[PDB]
This record gives C-alpha cells, sequence and structure tokens, in this order.
RNA sequence: AGAUCUUGGUGGUAGUAGCAAAUAUUCAAACGAGAACUUUGAAGGCCGAAGUGGAGAAGGGUUCCAUGUGAACAGCAGUUGAACAUGGGUCAGUCGGUCCUGAGAGAUGGGCGAGCGCCGUUCCGAAGGGACGGGCGAUGGCCUCCGUUGCCCUCGGCCGAUCGAAAGGGAGUCGGGUUCAGAUCCCCGAAUCCGGAGUGGCGGAGAUGGGCGCCGCGAGGCGUCCAGUGCGGUAACGCGACCGAUCCCGGAGAAGCCGGCGGGAGCCCCGGGGAGAGUUCUCUUUUCUUUGUGAAGGGCAGGGCGCCCUGGAAUGGGUUCGCCCCGAGAGAGGGGCCCGUGCCUUGGAAAGCGUCGCGGUUCCGGCGGCGUCCGGUGAGCUCUCGCUGGCCCUUGAAAAUCCGGGGGAGAGGGUGUAAAUCUCGCGCCGGGCCGUACCCAUAUCCGCAGCAGGUCUCCAAGGUGAACAGCCUCUGGCAUGUUGGAACAAUGUAGGUAAGGGAAGUCGGCAAGCCGGAUCCGUAACUUCGGGAUAAGGAUUGGCUCUAAGGGCUGGGUCGGUCGCGGCCGGCGCCUAGCAGCCGACUUAGAACUGGUGCGGACCAGGGGAAUCCGACUGUUUAAUUAAAACAAAGCAUCGCGAAGGCCCG
RNA sequence: AAGCCAGAGGAAACUCUGGUGGAGGUCCGUAGCGGUCCUGACGUGCAAAUCGGUCGUCCGACCUGGGUAUAGGGGCGAAAG
C-alpha cells in the first residue's frame, strides 16, 4: 500500500529539519539516488559514485556531470553554445 | 615493562646490585662509626629516578 | 576530499622520452573516462580541451582559466563555476574575461584554460540540514566550522 | 568450556593478530595465526572488475619463492591483463593501423589534381 | 653453561669454548642476567661428552 | 613429510647419501617403512605382510633399520 | 614570656574517636611455646564466563622460585607474607624490536641573526661516486679462460640527508614432553623462510629429429646436409622447468561505516556404544565426567567467479529474504579458474588422554592390558570466508618489499651424449645484536598507603528469558575486603510494613508509592502529515491432558521376449485431482479438566492527562557548589578579496 | 522511510488493500561515556571530589589507547574566563 501521503523519501528525517527543508531536499534526494540511462550502453545502471561522479555499472564508463543528477542544465546549454561557437569558428 | 632497552635493564640491574646489606666484617674495621646500609631500596617504598 | 570538483586523471605521452605522464586536471562537465582530450594551441572547441584564450571565439566560456601565461590552472576552479571569453584584442595580445564573481579582467591571450564548465553542479543547492553534516564537511577541509559568536 | 589466550604479547585484535581454533593432538584447542588473504592481479586495462584467473591468490612476498606458471598465464599480456581485452587490443591496433592505411591511399589518390 | 663477557656474541662463545676447551659445540644460546652478566648455553657436539668436559675443568 | 607410493621410489630413496635411517613400524592393518632423508620423512605403506618382509630383506646395507615395536 | 615567632621535645584530650561499603562462616586434625586468622580434610556459602577465572600492553623492577627467621612492618594476630636474610631463576633464523613510511620532526645549500643560534625541507645547490654494457690497457693468476683493478665511452630525476609505530605495512614454527621457578626459545619429532656456493654438487629440462647418398634380408649402423631458446587445449587455461639486459607499463602491499543472506569451523544440544565415578529409604537400562590428530605436502568434497564453448530468447524468461540479470548473448548443456581453515592420507600413534594392573633407579619421557566408537540436529552463540546492497557537500594512508607483462639490445652450438640458460626435484652451509622471570590490580602500576578512586585489550559453559539483562549453577577462584567476642538501649545509616483518611505536610508531591513484560482489542486534541502513540482505556496470563496448522529426504514401471535368483535393449503401461515409507526443529491457535481468583507469582520491568514560559530538535558546557532558558547547530542576512589579493602569524 | 511484488478499482491520470524491504545525528534499554535529584551517605572521609539509589545518551557532532602539533600575555576553547 502506499506508506506517505506526501513525505515519501524524506521519511527518514522525521519531523526533524522543517517541512520546507525536507520538501527542498526531497528533489535533490531523488534525483541523487535515481538511476539513469547510460549514453554508452543503454543501460539504466549509471548512479552517484561521490558527488560530481557518476559511473556505470555495465561499461564501467566513468563520466563527471553535476552534484545530484546526471548533467546539470547549465552544463547542457554550455555543451550546446560551445558546439555552435565551434562551427561558426571553422567553415 | 617485560619489552625494555638494553640500557634499561643495564641500569635495574646495578640498581639491583647495589641494594643489599653492607658485609658482617665491616662493624669489625677501625674506626667503622658505620651501622648498616641507609641507601637501601625497596621496590615498594620508594620508586627508581626512570 | 576537501573540494567538491570531482579530478580526472589524464594520461600524456612524454614528447622526448619513452614514458607515460599522468595529469590531474579538473574535471569539466561531461568529460568521461576513455575519452580523449586534446591539449595546445591547434586543439579544437570540445568540452574538456585545453587550448589558449587568445584562439577562441568571443563568447565561449572556460573551466579552469590561467591568471598569468605559464602558470597552471588558477582561476574558475570551484564546482560549477566558469569564465567567460568576452572581447579580444589581437594587439598587446590581450583577452577580457568574466570571471564567477562578474568582475571584468583584462589577461594575456596567451592564457590556456578548459573548454565547458567544472563538475560537481550545483552542489549549494541541498541543504545541509545537520550539524553532523556540516561537520563532516568541514573534517575533510580545516578546523573551522564551529563558530563561537 | 576451556577458554583461549593469545600466544603472542600483541594483545590487540588488530588486523596482523587474527587467530583460528586449532584442535592439537593433545586434544586442546589453540589459536593459529592465520596469513593474511591474498588477492590475484587486477586487469592492467583497468576497465573490467574481476581479478585475473590462472593466477594463484598470495600475499605479495609470497610470490618470490613461487615458480613461473604460478604467476602467469601462457598468452601474451598473460597474468598482467585479461584475455577479453587482449582481444580488443589487438582488434584496435589491427584497425587503427588498416585506417592510417586508408587515409593514406586517400590522401595520395586525392592529391592527383593540382 | 658459562657466565661471559657481555660484549661477547654467539660466535665469538663457540670459538673461544672450541680453543681453550678443545672441543666441539653444536649451537649456543645466549642470555643476559637481571644482574647484567651474560650467561651462555654452550651445548657440545653427540661425539662429546659434557660430563667429562666438566669434570678435566674441574666444575664436578 | 612425503608418501611415497611404489616399491621402487622407496628403493632408491633408501639408498641416498643423506638417509639417515629406515623405520618399519608394524600396524594393525599395514607396514610403514619409514626412511629419515635430509628434508622429509619418506612413509611407504604395504598393505600386505610376505612383500613386506622382502623389502625387510632387499633394504640396502649400512642404514639403520630400527624397528619402533 | 610573648612576634598565629624558628627548630626540637612533651602533655591534657585519651586508653578516647575509632579498626561498620561490596551476604559467611563452622567442625576436626597437623606443625608449633603460643592458633578466630597458617596448612590439610569435611561442611555451608560467594564471584556466576560483561568473573573475585585464564593471559597480555603501559607502568613497576626482582615484587617471580625455594629455604630459613620471627627484631621491625603487614593500623588485631600470625607458625603466614609482595616483610627480613641466603641462594636460584628469563636460552629464539621462523615471538617481537631491528626494516618501512604516516601525522610530523630535522641537518646540508641558501636566507636571517649582535650572538647562542633559527627560518626553511625543495625552496637562490656543479645535490647522481652507481651500472650486468663496449673499448684502452696493466696478465695480478690454474698466463686454455674466467675472475681482479685503473681510465675512457654509454646509461642512470626516488628532485633529496636523516629520524618517526614492541596496536599500521612487514618472508618464514608447529605438535608432544620437561622445572621449585623458563619455554611457539630447553629436549624429542615434524617442517619452513631468507642468503651463499668462485673452484660449478647430483639429476631433469633446453635436447637431441628430418632429408639425401650408402652398407645392411629386415631391424639397425656410416657419411653429408638442414632444423631444434619446450609442449597441449576451439577457448577459458593447463603441464615440472621453459634464455634474455638498460627501458616502459601494470599488479600486490592498499584500505571507511552499516545492513541482509549463505559456506566452514569451535562451543552448545539430542540419541546410542564403551571406561571410571555418584544415588540406590523407593524409583531410576539412571546422573556426572571423558571419548585427539599440529604445521607443511598430495587427493577429494564444499564455496565462489563480471571466465570459456555451443546456441539464440516475447506466449519474455531466469532468480533473491531483498534484489537483480539478459541480442553488449538469458535459459539449457558442456568446460575453465580461484579459495579450500572442511574430510581422507604422509605426519599418526611410536605421541597424548581415559581406565585396569605390574615392577622398581631414595625423585623411572618405567613396563604391560583394553579403549580412544556410531550417529542426528539448528533463524542457536562466537570467529572466519564469501555474496549482495545501503550511506556520505564524509569517498575512508603512505612507503619499504615482492611479482607479472611489453620490448628484444645481446648470449649460446654445429648435430655434439652438444652449448648458453633454468622461477623443476634433491643435496651442502649460515642466520649475528637486544627484550623474554613475575604483577597487570578492591595488594606488585598512579593517587604520600596492601587507598571503595583511576588505568588499554583478548577467551567466554548450563537453566530461565527477547537478551552479553537480572537470579541460580558447572570449570576456575576466594574467604567477606586492615580485627574478633558478648548483648540487641537511645540517636543514626540502609531496607520494609502500617488500620481510617489521602498532599490536609511542604517554598515546592522532596522522598516514597502507583504503573510496568507479552498477547488481544482500542486510541483524542493538535500537527511541519513524518508524528502524537506503549496516547488515554479495557481484557487475558498458572498447571495438566489433548487437537489442528506451519517441513525435509528417498522410492512411483508394463514385463525371464531371459543368464550379465542378477545385468544391456525392447513388444512391453498410465502416479499426470499425486501417493508410499522414513525423519525432523521449534512456533502459533483452539478445547477440556483443574487449584482457597491464583498465575509477567522471584527476577526483569513506562504512573497518566490538561495547560503556560524558554530553547526548534540530536549535540556541548563551568574536572571540584550553576547541565540551564546558556554555547553550538542547520537555515537566513551582510561584509572583504581575482593572488602585486583578502584575513592572519612572524 | 524510499525501492519491489501481488490483488482489486479506474477511460485515463492514477488510487486502494496485503505483503516485502530495513532508512534514521529515530525510540526503550545493557556495556561504555556522562553526572539530574535525594540538596541522600561521607564530610579530622574509602576518597585534597568518593559511594548508594535514581538518572541523561547509548550508529553517532559516539567512546577510547598510543604517536604527534600548538607554551604563558602564549596556547587551546560547540565560550564556562
Ligand atoms: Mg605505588
Ligand atoms: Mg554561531
Ligand atoms: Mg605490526
Ligand atoms: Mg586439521
Ligand atoms: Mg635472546
Ligand atoms: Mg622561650
Ligand atoms: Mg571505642
Ligand atoms: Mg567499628
Ligand atoms: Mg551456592
Ligand atoms: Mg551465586
Ligand atoms: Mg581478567
Ligand atoms: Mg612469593
Ligand atoms: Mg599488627
Ligand atoms: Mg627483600
Ligand atoms: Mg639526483
Ligand atoms: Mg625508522
Ligand atoms: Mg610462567
Ligand atoms: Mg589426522
Ligand atoms: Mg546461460
Ligand atoms: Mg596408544
Ligand atoms: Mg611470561
Ligand atoms: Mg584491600
Ligand atoms: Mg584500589
Ligand atoms: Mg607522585
Ligand atoms: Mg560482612
Ligand atoms: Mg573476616
Ligand atoms: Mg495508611
Ligand atoms: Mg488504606
Ligand atoms: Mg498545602
Ligand atoms: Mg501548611
Ligand atoms: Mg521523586
Ligand atoms: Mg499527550
Ligand atoms: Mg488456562
Ligand atoms: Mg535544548
Ligand atoms: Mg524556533
Ligand atoms: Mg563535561
Ligand atoms: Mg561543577
Ligand atoms: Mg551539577
Ligand atoms: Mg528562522
Ligand atoms: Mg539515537
Ligand atoms: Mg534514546
Ligand atoms: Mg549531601
Ligand atoms: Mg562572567
Ligand atoms: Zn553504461
Ligand atoms: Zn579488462
Amino acid at each position: 500500500a502506499k506508506r506517505t501521503k506526501k513525505v515519501g523519501i524524506v521519511g527518514k528525517y522525521g519531523t526533524r529539519y522543517g517541512a520546507s527543508l525536507r520538501k527542498m531536499v526531497k528533489k535533490i534526494e531523488i534525483s541523487q539516488h535515481a538511476k539513469y540511462t547510460c549514453s554508452f550502453c543503454g543501460k539504466t545502471k549509471m548512479k552517484r559514485r561521490a558527488v560530481g561522479i557518476w559511473h556505470c555499472g555495465s561499461c564501467m564508463k566513468t563520466v563527471a556531470g553535476g552534484a545530484w543528477t546526471y548533467n546539470t542544465t547549465s552544463a547542457v546549454t554550455v555543451k550546446s553554445a560551445i558546439r555552435r561557437l565551434k562551427e561558426l569558428k571553422d567553415q | 615493562s617485560s619489552h625494555k632497552t638494553f640500557r634499561i635493564k643495564r641500569f635495574l640491574a646495578k640498581k639491583q646490585k647495589q641494594n643489599r646489606p653492607i658485609p658482617q666484617w665491616i662493624r669489625m674495621k677501625t674506626g667503622n662509626k658505620i651501622r648498616y646500609n641507609s641507601k637501601r631500596r625497596h621496590w615498594r617504598r620508594t620508586k627508581l629516578g626512570l | 576530499p576537501g573540494r567538491g570538483a570531482p579530478l580526472a586523471k589524464v594520461v600524456f605521452r612524454d614528447p622526448y622520452r619513452f614514458k607515460k605522464r599522468t595529469e590531474l586536471f579538473i574535471a569539466a562537465e561531461g568529460i568521461h573516462t576513455g575519452q580523449f582530450v586534446y591539449c595546445g594551441k591547434k586543439a579544437q572547441l570540445n568540452i574538456g580541451n585545453v587550448l589558449p584564450v587568445g584562439t577562441m571565439p568571443e563568447g565561449t566560456i572556460v573551466c579552469c582559466l590561467e591568471e598569468k601565461p605559464g602558470d597552471r590552472g588558477k582561476l574558475a576552479r570551484a564546482s560549477g563555476n566558469y569564465a567567460t571569453v568576452i572581447s579580444h584584442n589581437p594587439e598587446t595580445k590581450k583577452t577580457r574575461v568574466k570571471l564567477p564573481s562578474g568582475s571584468k579582467k583584462v589577461i594575456s591571450s596567451a592564457n590556456r584554460a578548459v573548454v565547458g564548465v567544472v563538475a560537481g553542479g550545483g552542489r549549494i543547492d541541498k541543504p545541509i540540514l545537520k550539524a553532523g553534516r556540516a561537520y563532516h564537511k568541514y573534517k575533510a577541509k580545516r578546523n573551522c566550522w564551529p563558530r563561537v559568536r | 568450556v576451556q577458554r583461549l589466550t593469545y600466544r603472542r604479547r600483541l594483545s590487540y585484535n588488530t588486523a596482523s593478530n587474527k587467530t583460528r581454533l586449532s584442535r592439537t593432538p593433545g586434544n586442546r584447542i589453540v589459536y593459529l595465526y592465520t596469513k593474511k588473504v591474498g588477492k590475484a592481479p587486477k586487469s592492467a586495462c583497468g576497465v573490467c572488475p574481476g581479478r585475473l584467473r590462472g593466477v594463484r591468490a598470495v600475499r605479495p612476498k609470497v610470490l618470490m619463492r613461487l615458480s613461473k606458471t604460478k604467476k602467469h598465464v601462457s598468452r601474451a599480456y598473460g597474468g598482467s591483463m585479461c584475455a577479453k581485452c587482449v582481444r580488443d587490443r589487438i582488434k584496435r591496433a589491427f584497425l587503427i593501423e588498416e585506417q592510417k592505411i586508408v587515409v593514406k591511399v586517400l590522401k595520395a589518390q586525392a592529391q592527383s589534381q593540382k | 653453561v658459562f657466565i661471559v663477557d657481555v660484549k661477547a656474541n654467539k660466535h665469538q662463545i663457540k670459538q673461544a669454548v672450541k680453543k681453550l676447551y678443545d672441543i666441539d659445540v653444536a649451537k649456543v644460546n645466549t642470555l643476559i642476567r637481571p644482574d647484567g652478566e651474560k650467561k651462555a648455553y654452550v651445548r657440545l657436539a653427540p661425539d662429546y661428552d659434557a660430563l667429562d668436559v666438566a669434570n678435566k675443568i674441574g666444575i664436578i | 613429510p612425503r608418501k611415497i607410493e611404489e616399491i621402487k621410489d622407496f628403493l632408491l630413496t633408501a639408498r641416498r647419501k643423506d638417509a639417515k635411517s629406515v623405520k618399519i613400524k608394524k600396524n594393525k592393518d599395514n607396514v610403514k617403512f619409514k626412511v629419515r632423508c635430509s628434508r622429509y620423512l619418506y612413509t611407504l605403506v604395504i598393505t600386505d605382510k610376505e612383500k613386506a618382509e622382502k623389502l625387510k630383506q632387499s633394504l640396502p646395507p649400512g642404514l639403520a633399520v630400527k624397528e619402533l615395536k
């Protein structure tokens, strides 16, 4: 059955630290402990090892990513911008 | 302790050797003025320097 | 330990003797193991590559920027941070960059930097939530944390 | 029941003070001080996490008195690299040299026109 | 069993006993006594008897 | 210690230069011949008794034939 | 005569306070002048395996052991003593130090300083003193030819001395016996590591074959030529060696905490067979004790594998307690490897142990007989191994040391009973120095002491029980904590009970008391939705006799159509709603009967509710009068600083 | 607590129920560490700070040995001079 109405993963913190702080850390912890689909082997085994380090158990590929998510939106926009400036730089 | 260095063991050896009573014939000597070994040490009364 | 940015262990070939040289680059976000990174003037614009700022376009952003033309990386090293190449002048061989603090700096066109943003993402978004987590955070840095007013 | 004592002057449960129980011919239980569990080599590729096969897992200084066969495998890079990554390196070397030949031919034929 | 100089090692004790007693010894065990003297347990070769050697030394 | 399997190996082991003695142990179920070499104690286990006697008379000379009974 | 004068001596107090923390002693005998206290025996108890047991580290330093004494000391005594006196006692290649580096300490160069010096530890150094490689030579000499030696060439960044761990890293010793006191050290027996062999110690490997001319009945011999730095497996990988330098690459050393499983051992438990004891008033085929195989080899189980081959999977399947895994190769079949501490074997029974005897060497590793057996259990406890997960803005040493690979500079011989070479087998020699006794604590340490204090660890039985709780017991230990005897006043300290009332006592429910375990129900306001919550409240609980439910192993043939009362194929048949037998733990629920309604019967073991103030919480704090509302904290906000910098030491 | 399984209800979105799982500066509670109250004992004490019961915490900002570094107007201090 459903065990918690709204706290979900931050039910381990009990009543402590304040509702808003628990809500703020809930999505961060969900993304932190989630398993992402590896972009090299295609298996959903790419999980965080330490902060910023993401390791796939299947192909043993280690990727430098965000603190809590596999890639940050900042880095994605940066990669797109660098691609555009590369294709602009050459002709 | 059971573990010890050579210098410590030698120091304890000397302290053992010089902790004995005077010979009995010392009191027979001319002008003795010595009655007993006043430097006798007991392991429980007083502790060594080290 | 003690920093939020991951470090990259990169192996180069020694150009003058038969040996393997291992470097400890700061991991720009997006790089992975088994990837080739190219360092030098003729390197292309890719995440993880190192090339002088004088050879980069007017809107590119960099990861581990040199304060002086010849030392190793000094700027934008902390996790999530980056500096932006703004303007050039081929004469006087200068380049203007925007630092993470928002200040503008003029540096030599020969300063090298890694393309991309340093990994470690938005580490400061997560509330610490515990005195113990702060204790473990600062135990690996230095003795500064329990701060009496 | 019979209770046991350490047989050496190291009285702390450290990693070098590990024991096991042995029944002597005198019908009494004693400690026997064991050796640390050795590890087989890891592959020089550094990619796949398994340890090599055909190599006896012992402490490093024990390898000095072992015969040569016990420490390697009859193959190129045997006892230092795994078989799968050796096959991968063979294929990779051959294919990259083939690619070099292809690009050499491609530039030699492209320069035909001034 | 001999009382030997504290500076003498096992090889020196073995050679000294061999020379000045004309016997052959198997091994030498050495401890330094609590009084500071050094004591050596010198075991003779199997073809030698410690008893008659002790007799001719004069420590019977 | 080492266990000698067949009779021939025990024969040329007993004739080694470093073999100090050979011991014959009569057990209820077998007879054990024990040659004392420099490094090991080589034991040959003979199930029957007639082969044991043949081996007893076929031992090399100049070697101690100490009986353990 | 004074100075709370200095030093020494002496009174009253005063035979006074006192010799009261941790349950406990009694009887007989011995020695002895002398016994509450010593010793032996018997009894009653205690510590109750998180010990009052058995062993260590630090510290002590002879307190250890034996003999003797009864001066002093052991706050009573002592025939005793950790006291005194006299002698004795610590044995190592394989147990440690020694070696390595850690945090760090610290010379040299340099810098500074009036100066002793101190700053700095890679920074402002010409910081490698080594090398199998080649040449030039000295022939030093068994001048064959290999070992010496000097110089030259070539190579050579530990880029920094040195110190720093008796708990980190670190090769290799175990079983039995032995003393008054020592043993993993002595003796006996089994091994093992490292180093060395120049004149090479022995074998084995390299490595000893094909072609052609001939002889020769063939088989086999002669001459000549050409090979030969091993071999097998599809593979994983295997076999006993298996040429190889400078150089390069890699591995091991070398890694946190926690969870859940499984394998192995030790202990515990149950059923038998022995041997010796205990009870026997009655019963008890009964109760208790005991009932081995080290290291190192070989073999085999067992555990694990992210190792290989075949093959190609959806009607997706396999699988765990949980997970998880698969066209990047599942399931299935067949293999490979690692660990092997388990079992068998060499060790090995000759030893050890238990018993029953027989000789004596005043005090025998004496001699002998028999035995040392068969099973079954398990969420059991403890180690250990492994698998798989979780947590981290925490990612949980380094270096000595050892090894593997890449590469192929070179070396080796002309087909010889051959060479260089060998990580294979066996053999020969050596392992120096220091520590080693004992205590390790209500008496061997520190606290002025034989001080209720303090002081780091290892092993860990039975019952009850959730339990390493508390209570009782076995092995082991002890004598009640620096005295006893006789009485049972007051006052006290510690522990109980108290009719009727129930906080009227008191600043104040201080103190005490009530509740308490488990099962079955049942739970409010409020809330940050997680909690509150064991809310509150109620019922049951013993003993005995049963009854149901929860499992594991084997075997299911239709048959001589025949001969390996038995075997190969086959005409020869329908458990397919699954049966037959054997064995096995505990656990749950229900029922009857039953005791003077008593049953978590001892032990263990929350009183509850309604509010107000403060601090969010967990944490910390004035060692020795304040544990708090104080400090910290996460969260929030502000400030400085782009390194010629901010803050700070000097 | 998340994650997972099954059953049921839904047009979907998803929801409900029973299990499994074993998180947490979580709770009760030993050893350990601490030291609330009796303002108990003692107060020429066992003790120049101890003892009894009762207590706080007991997977963590946990307890602890050894080795190290910081030295007096200095050190060090989750802060009490
Ligand atoms: Mg003392
Ligand atoms: Mg503050
Ligand atoms: Mg050690
Ligand atoms: Mg065994
Ligand atoms: Mg010695
Ligand atoms: Mg006067
Ligand atoms: Mg009195
Ligand atoms: Mg009294
Ligand atoms: Mg009793
Ligand atoms: Mg008791
Ligand atoms: Mg003890
Ligand atoms: Mg004594
Ligand atoms: Mg007295
Ligand atoms: Mg004395
Ligand atoms: Mg150098
Ligand atoms: Mg050192
Ligand atoms: Mg002893
Ligand atoms: Mg055995
Ligand atoms: Mg398969
Ligand atoms: Mg026997
Ligand atoms: Mg000892
Ligand atoms: Mg006492
Ligand atoms: Mg005490
Ligand atoms: Mg003192
Ligand atoms: Mg009493
Ligand atoms: Mg008494
Ligand atoms: Mg009353
Ligand atoms: Mg009443
Ligand atoms: Mg009142
Ligand atoms: Mg009143
Ligand atoms: Mg009260
Ligand atoms: Mg309430
Ligand atoms: Mg009943
Ligand atoms: Mg508070
Ligand atoms: Mg608040
Ligand atoms: Mg405190
Ligand atoms: Mg206080
Ligand atoms: Mg207080
Ligand atoms: Mg606020
Ligand atoms: Mg807690
Ligand atoms: Mg608690
Ligand atoms: Mg008081
Ligand atoms: Mg103040
Ligand atoms: Zn992947
Ligand atoms: Zn690999």
